[PDB]
RNA sequence: GACGGAGCCAGCGAGUCUAACCUUGGCCGAGAGGUCUUGGUAAUCUUGUGAAACUCCGUCGUGCUGGGGAUAGAGCAUUGUAAUUAUUGCUCUUCAACGAGGAAUUCCUAGUAAGCGCAAGUCAUCAGCUUGCGUUGAUUACGUCCCUGCCCUUUGUACACACC
RNA sequence: UAAUUGCGAUAACGAACGAGACCUUAACCUACUAAAUAGUGGUGCUAGCAUUUGCUGGUUAUCCACUUCUUAGAGGGACUA
RNA sequence: GAUGAUG
């Protein structure tokens, strides 16, 4: 039975106090996301509440790998310059996208967000090399670490430029972003760039 | 880096041919002998000091150190 | 007289005062509920220390914090350290080191800052630029 | 088409001439023991898990 | 258990104080309400036509219950905000005196609030009475 | 007179340009560097 | 280093020829071993008092009073 | 009587002399006393160009001077303030003294 | 995101002799500002410097539009012997260029970049400046000698004003 | 190695300036010496809401005690142990 | 093992 106290603490919160949920609502316990090459770079294994951490993950080469994939998403909002800082927007934006989420699917908000980033990371990429001057491009591989991290650029990227000038707000137009990337579907903006660097990738090996 | 001076070196290398029997192999009693045993102007000069004595009284250990 | 501890937790310029004493579940930041703090967005923040170790351990005890210094984010982390530090000192004082150690361990399995303060501090101007190590803009030509 | 997976089991230093590039060798995770050395774009370690597009490419170098 | 005005959230407070003194009508509002904005740095008079006064006396009230005793310039500094100034930055500018005033003498006349030494006005018993009540008011309605 | 530029001088050289007035030294820039150790003013940070 | 400022002693004056001005300056590091007051020898020196011979026992013994 | 013995200078060790000859002083005659409660320091600040002329990459510079303020309350007849006053002094320090 | 009401939090500093300085508080006015008192030669008063971004609730609804306020007219005030070639401040009217910017090019590796303002210098008056201060706080390396340059050795030189 | 910083090699041996040391400033101390011109608690007087010994406040001419938060003086601490 | 005159 909920405790007691003289400083009355509502029953809804008081549920949190068997197991962790985001924003009290999402949970962790069955977010997995099958692509074996990247259980060691997304961060869905420590639960958190507010997805405001203010770690220190900026002192050696790979910590950035244990903050948690929803505050790296969070993170990333906070661009174009008039919005640098800012960041309590940016946990209420994740706020509202997320409800979005599983309104429009029925399906774990957090595993949207893991699938779409999994089906987004470029594989294959290329570099310039060339010597005195003339330049072509090369084939090479791409990292685990850095797949993620182009993920969410890309992810961000696409969602801000239809927030421009557009009637949907910003939490609306990375809802349907997401929804579409892990759906696999062209239509995504996250999608079709992934597509357009491996094809270039291609062509140069 | 870490990398010692001279002045650091030296010093160490004196109180060990003068003072063998009575560092041990912990910082803390080689901290208090070097204010008994050497005048040094400074806190931080002090620690770096028996600092490297205590490194060198663990070469000493598994066998003896050329100088 | 009452049994009572105190304790402080900081972040920037906010430092946040914990009075301790037994008492029946009274908790209280600057004189309101702690459910009233804002800004609204980060109050489980606030929360964080009740949950992460049961409400059980709260209902024996008052505590009454008082925050200055800061902004309205710092504040948030000066509350919930003085929260996880007073109850620590107070289980220092008047109950077993078994559990001492044992809810030490759940705070810091969770969040490092809910008992030892960030040290990150900020670095000064330099002259020839806007902020510490950004310069104005050079020109040539 | 296809992928294949193969992990990195040594670094064998930074190419490229801006020094954007890391030499690895990997090893198959399935039909292991064969291994092949080719190129990354980003960080990478030991126990790093690669998704190779094709398999038989084998990567030039500096030296 | 009884309640005090900080155990409820200000904007509710503030909202069912507002339509508490405007159900009254004993409050005195001071006729140009209509015509001049709060504070030099807006640019447009306020939205509420209707019921902006009565919104600032309510705030005020609870302004004087939370400290010791307060001004016309502290409530200059309070309610004050950011100028535009188009093509210059930004800067503090002081709200309007003229109301921030006549709320104050407003004030007394109902009894809420009474002058007191050091300066500056000062929660009357009276007062302390009017705003604890409703504050059981807001709690009740929790439903 | 009663005001402006003109109105002072650097007690030292009766410069009127680049004249430092913070806490009453009224003495120019140039002046205050050289006798700054005398004054009391040293130079740590 | 802060020494310059605990040991040294500097003064710059002009002279006055008909070719034109010109200038001396001078400088004197007094000895830190006979400061009065303040340091009495710079940061980075150590010294080590010698110590005192010592000769092994003959057999243990005990002294009564 | 009741006195108020406020110090100052702009070099610490000098004040300390002076002042903690005051406790000393007044600890063997057996007065009442508040211990000497230490002010905050207050600096000063000049921050200027290095160049004399107005050439050259822009460069500044900052000065400094402290402060030391202190205080000592006592209670003690007339005939030992008299001395009270006329002791310790020390040059580079300032003494003030507020009676009643 | 603009606008209108509420929420409501810093630190570094400064302040009256051959003298008027920092200014609370009451009253008057829409505003600017006026007027009678008061505290401070300062961890005491101004000063919790109740600062801005910020949060909450509403008005607006992809429209050169309630984005932007340049350019002009009309009155009301402050500082100064004296402002017209409007010092500045307030009030209503006017409501242009600007729809994310070609070749080029600058700064930056964490409480850092970037966003937001406050004190000081200048000052009778006027910050779009500078020196500091705090507040909110990311992305991306943990490398290389491709470009631009630095340090050490080797080597060639008809250079010495020294590869201009 | 950040370093003509060291390990060493060695027709050179032993020295001097530079770097480091040094000084200022920022981060810790429930340890020392204090402090209404800083704070906290208790008690007097006292408003408001409940009332079982409660919650929030006011009172600079009411007093007492104390030093976690605040100021300093003197120290401790990091040396990659 | 692109191009790179001049004062």
């Amino acid at each position: 039975t909920p405790v007691v106290l003289a400083t009355p603490i509502p029953e809804e919160v008081q549920q949190a106090q068997t197991e962790i949920k985001l924003f009290n609502k999402w949970s962790f316990e069955e977010v997995e996301v099958k692509d074996a090459s990247l259980v060691d770079y997304v961060q869905v294994r420590q639960p958190i509440f507010v997805a405001h951490t203010a770690g220190r993950y900026a002192n050696k080469r790979f910590r950035k790998a244990q903050c948690p994939i929803i505050e790296r998403l969070t993170n990333s909002l906070m661009m174009n310059g008039r919005n640098n800082g800012k960041k309590l927007k940016a946990v209420r934006i994740i706020k509202h996208t997320l409800d979005i989420i599983n309104v429009l699917t029925d399906q774990n908000p957090i595993q949207v967000v893991v699938d779409a980033i999994t089906n987004t990371g470029p594989r294959e990429d290329t570099t310039r090399v060339g010597g005195g001057g003339a330049a072509r491009r090369q084939a090479v591989d791409v990292s685990p670490l850095r797949r993620v991290n182009q993920a969410i650029a890309l992810l961000t990227i696409g969602a801000r430029e239809a927030a421009f000038r557009n009637i949907k707000t910003i939490a609306e137009t990375l809802a349907e972003e997401l929804i579409n990337a892990a759906k696999g579907s062209s239509t995504s903006y996250a999608i079709k760039k992934k597509d357009e660097l491996e094809r270039v990738a291609k062509s140069n090996r | 880096g870490r990398v010692r001076t001279k002045t650091v070196k030296r010093a160490s290398k004196a109180l060990i041919e003068r003072y063998y029997p009575k560092l041990t192999l912990d910082f803390q009693t080689n901290k208090r002998l070097c204010d008994e045993i050497a005048t040094i102007q400074s806190k931080r000069l002090r620690n770096k000091i028996a600092g490297y004595t205590t490194h060198l009284m663990k070469r000493i250990q598994k066998g003896p150190v050329r100088g | 007289a009452v049994p009572s501890v105190q304790t402080f937790g900081k972040k920037k310029s906010a430092t946040a005062v914990a009075h301790v004493k037994a008492g029946k579940g009274l908790i209280k930041v600057n004189g309101s509920p702690i459910t009233l703090v804002e800004p609204e967005i980060l109050r489980f923040k606030v929360y964080e220390p009740l949950l992460l170790v049961g409400l059980d351990k709260f209902s024996n005890i008052d505590i009454r914090v008082r925050v200055t210094g800061g902004g309205h984010v710092s504040q948030v982390y000066a509350i919930r350290q003085a929260i996880a530090k007073g109850l620590v000192a107070y289980h220092q004082k008047y109950v077993d080191e078994q559990s001492k150690n044992e809810l030490k361990k759940a705070f810091t399995s969770y969040d490092r800052t809910l008992l030892i303060a960030d040290s990150r501090r900020p670095e000064p101007k330099k002259f020839g630029g806007k902020g510490a190590r950004s310069r104005f803009q050079k020109s040539y030509r | 088409t296809p992928v294949t997976l193969a992990k990195v089991i040594k670094v064998l230093g930074r190419t490229g001439s801006r020094g954007g590039v890391t030499q690895v060798r990997v090893e198959f995770l399935e039909d292991t023991s064969r291994t092949i050395v080719r190129n990354v774009k980003g960080p990478v370690r030991e126990n790093d898990i690669l998704v190779l597009m094709e398999s038989e490419r084998e990567a030039r170098r500096l030296r | 258990p009884g309640v005090s005005v900080r155990d409820v959230a200000a904007q509710d407070f503030i909202n069912a104080y507002a339509s508490f003194l405007q159900r009254q009508g004993k409050l005195e509002v001071p006729g140009y309400v209509d015509i001049v904005k709060t504070s030099s740095g807006n640019e447009m008079p306020p939205q509420d036509a209707e019921g902006w006064f009565y919104k600032r006396a309510a705030s005020v009230a609870r302004h004087i219950y939370m400290r010791k005793q307060v001004g016309v310039g502290k409530l200059n500094k309070l309610y004050g905000g950011a100028k535009s100034r188009g093509v210059r930055p930004y800067k503090h500018i002081d709200a309007s005196g003229s109301i921030n005033r006549k709320v104050l003498q407003a004030l007394e006349k109902i009894g809420i609030v009474e002058i007191s030494p050091k300066g500056g006005r000062r929660i009357s018993e009276n007062g302390q009475r009017d705003l604890d009540r409703i504050a059981a008011q807001t709690l009740e309605e929790d439903e | 007179r009663r005001y402006g530029k003109g109105s002072r001088q650097c007690r030292v050289c009766s410069s009127h340009t680049g004249l430092i007035r913070k806490y009453g030294l009224n003495i120019c820039r140039q002046c205050f560097r050289e006798k700054a150790n005398d004054i009391g003013f040293n130079k740590f940070r | 280093g802060q020494p310059v400022n605990d040991f040294i002693d500097t003064a710059t004056r002009h002279v006055l020829m008909r070719q034109g001005v010109l200038g001396i300056k001078v400088k004197i590091m007094r000895d830190p071993a006979k400061s009065r007051t303040g340091p009495k020898a710079l940061p980075d020196a150590v010294t080590i008092i010698e110590p005192k011979e010592e000769e092994p026992i003959l057999a243990p013994s005990v002294k009564d009073y | 009587i009741k006195i108020r013995i406020t110090l100052t200078s702009t070099k610490v060790k000098q004040l300390e002399n002076v002042s903690s000859n005051i406790v000393k002083n007044a600890e063997q005659h057996n007065l009442v006393k508040k211990g000497p409660v230490r002010l905050p320091t207050k600096v000063l600040k000049i921050s200027t160009r290095k160049t004399p002329n107005g050439e050259g990459s822009k460069t500044w510079e900052t000065y400094e001077m402290r402060i030391h303020k202190r205080y000592i309350d006592l209670e003690a007849p007339v005939q030992i303030v008299k001395r009270i006053t006329q002791i310790t002094i020390e040059p580079g320090v300032d003494v003030e003294v507020v009676v009643a």
